[PDB]
């Protein structure tokens, strides 16, 4: 799991063989219905290949209910956790690389060119460019809604603190392979 | 009766350039060309890249030594009445010359988005 | 007139019909077998698993043709147009053997992403004026 | 995205592509007769060809990619060519070129022609 | 096309649905649609409610 | 003493653009060329496509993002004194560049037809 | 031409075949229907026997294909151009 | 409010020339060009050489006889507000012509450095 999620976070783990592992006997392996019902209870499942080697069928976190008490599928996939961690790291390192130590000034103020000043309208464009890089990489889906939902402002209570609200849209993985054959008789 | 257009502001990496009047901006998309036989059949696409051209006064805080080595910048062509176009990963273009007192800058990019 | 491949719970097994197993003499069984059986991956192709074996059939060196389709290369994929184009190409190369013979006239296959997490393939085969009306069914789930 | 590959070595497509091939004809013209014609003889192979380019912003990754592409085009056997226009076809290479210009520090131009890798015996033994 | 309700909500395993058809509609898109109506008697053991349209796709 | 000509309005999909002065409209028909040997022989026809060109002041309600994606529209080149020509199903053409404060629009169509 | 004499002989033996050739192009704005049409025309160009050709300049005629190309310039996204030379079938 | 640009002085071997207005200076670097296939791919570099062009009024202390024979000199293109660029070993270029009263000088060099 670590190797796969380090190579590419937004990639499912539908068929990954476990090398050098001995599966249980054919009388102990969970049936299809048993595995299906067990996947809802927050426990991941395994499958046995055509050869003797066993593989992981689906990796799922034990998260099954929201804070208020109802069911919530947001944090189900481990891919969401991995992608979120990578996105947080990318944001942190891009901000650190671009604006290490800059003065903070209001949006409308203008100073001498070539000075170290950041305005709330600069980091917004920086984040939009970062999102476009994410979309090129293949981890985020929709750019228009991200642009229309992104919000960056000054704190208005503490002088040097900038509040952001990104709300990105993660990419999706293929679970079902629907096919439809049509005979033109 | 809002202001239509005027002096346009160029910003790379978050720094203004104070370019002189005459800034131009070509967005990136598909170019349509006609195809003609016995009649006109339709259009034939051709890709193009986004580009921003301007001229800056010489002797300013940003000099040619800094200008030449530009291969990864985030350009923002912004008008007076909003209408900002962002070039994600742009690079300098064919030739800078310090003719008279104006340096001609042209920055090209693979994609142009509206902010 | 051979047995029929009946799809239940995502896998296809032979089923009974009255006295013996239900029979079918049409292109349905020919297609559902040529599409959903793993053939040998090439030497350069990369495998979805971390393993190193390539599927196939021991009779591949006996039946004069590779048996099935390479759609098992897309076991784990993310929603990008690259996978859609690859699936279209793999289906075309798997079903070309029908058009090489005279059992179909033309093949048109398109790929799309339906409701999030769905790879949708639309395959249209143009049967000639001498083809037995083919079998039709829908996959069903039970228990 | 124009990302054609030959043996899982990626390349970018440019210039012009080409597929050519038709039936082989034998022209029958008779002496002192006007009405003539041709006679059919099989169908010649489909000779595909394409032009690809390897470029980067490093001038060393470009060299490495060009070397990999050359060593993969010049390999024994038949490889799965992927092309945005041709499709996925197993073909056998016939020739190629690697053109630079000593002025462009990143550009490497290739021009390849391929033939289908179909291998069927002449006598076609039966029972 | 395929209705989202086709796959039951009780499954979270990769499934690979499959469907077969026999019509002549190649595009699959809703062109100006034709809905021919058919009046007719039905014999005994019909097991169909009289005087209500029924959509049928096969002779069987 | 009717008014001859002046500012000419362009309407795409039933909306105006406020095109500045300088609009041009080439109609669709046959292009005649002369064929000369020992003596002049006649004319040799050649098809062409309708085209309408104008410039839009920048910063207006209609921007470059919407202007670029135009491949099925109905155009109405209407002069001051009536005489409207409908371009059948037009598409945007070679290149929009926003120099100064002007967007150079050009729309080509297979059939210009007088209304 | 007879040596050491001015005169020469010229004789006629029949008539040469008509080597009619043409160029065509198919483009569609869908950029996928164009590929479908190109594939269909390729399959119809490579086929056994002689099939009828309808052309504005030539008209209905029965011919046999000799060669063709699909020159797409990569930059063009909808354009496919063929060039075909055909000879009459022997009857 | 510093002075931006104006008359720019040229110095060869530590001696001024009194160049008339209109001096230009193209620095040495890499020329970028765009490579377009199905989409835009990137940039293709290309080397270039530094060059300084100006005009000297005729009849001055320095004449065409001395101007022609210049194949190893050190040029110093200095603007009004500092920002001097040095050409190490420059050489005269294509053609001097004394039309009107102005000798057109152009000096090329392999490398230009900002002092």
């Amino acid at each position: 799991a670590s190797q796969a999620l380090s190579i590419d976070p937004a990639r499912p783990l539908q068929t990954l063989t476990l090398p050098g592992r001995m599966p249980p006997a054919v009388g102990d392996r969970f049936t299809w219905s048993e595995r299906n019902a067990l996947l809802f209870d927050g426990i991941s499942t395994f499958n046995v290949n055509d050869g003797g080697e066993m593989q992981i069928e689906r990796m799922i976190t034990m998260y099954r209910t929201n804070k208020y008490g109802d069911s919530d599928p947001s944090y189900l996939n481990v891919n969401t956790i991995a992608t979120l961690s990578y996105l947080r790291y990318s944001l942190r390192t891009r901000i650190t690389q671009k604006f290490p130590n800059y003065k903070l000034a209001s949006d409308g103020t203008r100073f001498a060119t070539g000075q170290a000043v950041v305005t709330p309208s600069v980091i917004k464009t920086e984040l939009l460019a970062l999102f476009e890089e994410w979309e090129n990489a293949g981890l985020v889906e929709d750019f228009d809604t991200f642009k229309e939902e992104l919000y960056v402002a000054r704190n208005k209570d503490d002088k040097d603190r900038l509040d952001v609200l990104c709300g990105p849209n993660l990419i999706n993985q293929f679970r079902i392979f629907a096919a439809q054959v049509q005979f033109i008789l | 009766g809002n202001q239509r257009q005027g002096v346009a502001f160029i910003r790379v990496n978050g720094m203004e350039l104070e370019s002189m009047e005459g800034a131009s901006f070509t967005p990136s998309g598909i170019t349509r060309e006609e195809v003609t036989g016995s009649r006109v059949y339709g259009w034939k696409g051709k890709p193009r890249a986004a580009k921003v051209e301007c001229k800056i006064p010489g002797g300013g805080p940003i000099g040619l030594d800094e200008i030449i080595d530009w291969e990864n910048i985030t350009v923002e062509f912004q008008a007076d009445t909003g209408e900002t176009w962002m070039l994600a990963n742009a690079w300098q273009a064919d030739e800078p010359k310090n003719d008279g007192g104006e340096i001609s800058l042209v920055l090209m990019a693979k994609q142009s988005k509206r902010i | 007139t051979d047995l029929a491949i009946i799809w239940t719970n995502g896998r296809g097994d032979i089923a009974q019909d009255g006295i013996d197993m239900l029979t079918d003499d049409s292109l349905t069984t020919d297609v559902t077998i040529s599409l959903f059986t793993d053939r040998r991956a090439l030497d350069s192709d990369t495998l979805p698993d971390g393993s190193d074996d390539r599927r196939g059939w021991w009779g591949d060196s006996y039946r004069d043709r590779p048996i099935g389709s390479r759609l098992w290369l897309l076991s784990r994929e993310k929603a990008t147009p690259d996978t859609l184009e690859r699936a279209r190409g793999y289906a075309e190369e798997a079903l070309e053997w029908l058009k090489t013979a005279g059992r179909v006239s033309a093949i048109n296959v398109r790929a799309e992403q339906l409701h999030q997490g769905w790879l949708y393939l639309y395959i249209a085969l143009t049967l000639p004026d001498g083809s037995v009306i083919p079998y039709e069914f829908k996959a069903a789930f039970n228990g | 995205t124009g990302k054609g590959t030959f043996r899982n070595v990626p390349f970018l497509v440019i210039e012009e592509q080409k597929q050519a091939g038709g039936r082989r004809l034998v022209k029958r013209e008779y002496p002192l007769r006007d009405t003539g014609g041709v006679n059919d003889l099989g169908k010649k192979l489909r000779s595909r060809t394409f032009s690809a380019c390897i470029l980067n912003s490093n001038a060393e990754t470009a060299r490495d990619e060009a070397g990999a592409l050359m060593d993969a085009l010049d390999a024994p056997g038949s490889g799965e060519l992927v092309h945005p226009d041709f499709g996925t076809v197993d073909v056998m290479v016939d020739s190629w070129e690697c053109r630079t210009k000593a002025d462009e520090l990143n550009y490497y131009a290739f021009t390849v022609t391929v033939y289908p890798s179909l291998q069927d015996t002449a006598p076609d033994a039966e029972t | 096309d395929i209705s989202f309700n086709a796959i039951p909500s009780d499954v979270r395993v990769p499934l690979t649905y499959i469907e077969f058809d026999n019509s002549n509609a190649v595009s699959g898109t809703p062109a100006p649609r034709q809905r021919v109506l058919m009046f007719g008697q039905s014999g005994s053991k019909a097991s169909a409610a009289p005087n209500v349209p029924v959509r049928i796709r096969s002779g069987s």
